[PDB]
């Protein structure tokens, strides 16, 4: 009943859903076994979005596991809330990609990949009535950028009128982790723009500043990075399983933030988050949530908004509060901020309340926000890639299996298209 | 002539026979349920 499914791919994407599983499970009362052991009935109402029923009174999660190495899957199996997921979903290959979107995509994708949508048809047209698509992957890796995209494409034009949902990952400069990211990652963003119906952007410096910044804690983990990342996910749709004040959903969410239908590259944040130390000297409010949340530096980006103009906003509010302070917030906020939010678009920012809070906290927001300034990011990546593209940098790797440098020039050519076409309404006026 | 004094030596080369995982975060307030309708 408007359910979701979950895809994972790479060793990012697996270890960003084995936490984002055991969040999941820990919010609605699932055990490790798979056996409820709640405290209200509100639990179980809306557990069909994410679970499926299995024989003996245990759930199991309809998520699929889809990689080219068993090393991460075999990991992940063993962890805690690892016996939760079905051991037929978890489909692995025997040679991997080697951090090669070329090999990802056209060598070793074309012979898996079969069994993979197979799995995906089965899990998703078992359902009452699919809602749509969520995958987690990154896009500086070979085997995830390149397989996890195709199998975008496949389900896309499997199913045209479903929701599609990504959070990505993408690579910065500034720590960075592969010599070959530019390749990949430019050719993820082409193959991307033209089928996903939504994508976010997250980034592991930004992640590291926070958890340096904010959370004031010596030393951050990915397990804390995970954490993060799941609870950003969670947000957004705990609307979807939750009752509130006023429900929406991810194709409301879609269709109110996305102006034109290439525009769809978001970025998002979560509030409240404090330090152990000074957790209690602060008050809950909503006037506090909104000004932590629309803070530059807690955004999940290096992408800096106050270079650029909000094209819209979103806030998901989640707990008991009033709507007439949620909409003089908004509204002071809009109007204290003129400069930074695009005139043609009054009134440019949601708003959502649900009533169940997330576990251990009585007031929490996830913020959505499609702003001028991820062209940064592009211009950047593009500057990357032409640099390394210029002298035919490791290009014998990628063109020895089937590419030719037209799709490189095509996918510069689109790319640059891209970053002209989402500045241009940067400085455009009313 | 003498050669020398040390007896044996007869030795070659010999070889003898001779937690982060998890995560620190979050905080904890009681459950607080019943919606408002
Ligand atoms: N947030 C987060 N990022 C990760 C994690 N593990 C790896 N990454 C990122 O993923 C990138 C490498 O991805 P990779 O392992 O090659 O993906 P794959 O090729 O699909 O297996 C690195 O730049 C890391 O920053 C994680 O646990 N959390």
């Amino acid at each position: 009943m408007r359910e979701i499914v979950h895809i994972q791919g790479g060793q990012c994407g697996n270890q960003i859903g084995a936490k984002f599983w055991e969040v999941i499970s820990d919010e609605h009362g699932i055990d490790p076994t798979g056996t409820y052991h709640g405290d209200s009935d509100l639990q179980l109402e809306r557990i069909n979005v994410y679970y499926n029923e299995a024989t003996g009174g245990r759930y199991v999660p309809r998520a699929i596991l889809m990689d080219l190495e068993p090393g991460t899957m075999d990991s992940v199996r063993a962890g805690p809330f690892g016996q939760l997921f079905r051991p037929d979903n978890f489909v692995f290959g025997q040679t991997g990609a080697g951090n090669n979107w070329a090999k990802g995509h056209y060598t070793e994708g074309a012979e898996l990949i079969d069994s993979v949508l197979d799995v995906v048809r089965k899990e998703a047209e078992g359902c009452d009535c699919l809602q749509g698509f969520q995958i987690t992957h990154s896009l500086g890796g070979g085997t995830g950028s390149g397989m996890g995209t195709l199998l975008i494409s496949k389900v896309r034009e499997e199913y045209p009128d479903r929701i599609m949902e990504t959070f990505s990952v993408v690579p910065s400069p500034k720590v960075s982790d592969t010599v070959v990211e530019p390749y990949n990652a430019t050719l993820s963003v082409h193959q991307l723009v033209e089928n996903a119906d939504e994508c976010m952007v997250i980034d592991n410096e930004a992640l590291y500043d926070i958890c340096f910044r904010t959370l004031k804690l010596t030393t951050p983990t990915y397990g804390d990075l995970n954490h993060l990342v799941s609870a950003a996910m969670s947000g957004v749709t705990c609307c979807l399983r939750f009752p509130g004040q006023l429900n929406s959903d991810l194709r409301k969410l879609a269709v109110n933030l996305i102006p034109f239908p290439r525009l769809h590259f978001f970025m998002i944040g979560f509030a409240p988050l404090t330090s152990r130390g000074s957790q209690q000297y602060r008050a809950l409010t909503v006037p506090e949530l909104t000004q932590q949340m629309f803070d530059a530096k807690n955004m999940m980006c290096a992408a800096d908004p106050r270079h650029g103009r909000y094209l819209t906003a979103s806030a998901l509010f989640r707990g008991r509060m009033s709507t007439k302070e949620v909409d003089e917030q908004m509204l002071n906020v809009q109007n204290k901020n003129s400069s930074y939010f695009v005139e043609w678009i009054p009134n440019n920012i949601k708003s959502s309340i649900c009533d169940i809070p997330p576990k251990g906290l009585k007031m929490a927001v996830t913020f959505v926000g499609n702003s001028t300034a991820i062209q940064e990011m592009f211009k950047r990546v593009a500057e990357q890639f032409t640099a390394m593209f210029r002298r035919k940098a490791f290009l014998h790797w990628y063109t020895g299996e089937g590419m030719d440098e037209m799709e490189f020039t095509e996918a510069e050519s689109n790319m640059n298209d891209l970053v002209s076409e989402y500045q241009q309404y940067q400085d455009a006026t009313a | 002539l003498v050669m020398g004094n040390n007896n044996p030596q007869f030795t070659s080369e010999a070889m003898s026979e001779f937690l982060k995982k998890s995560h620190f975060k979050l905080g904890e307030d009681p459950s607080l349920y019943e919606t408002t309708t």
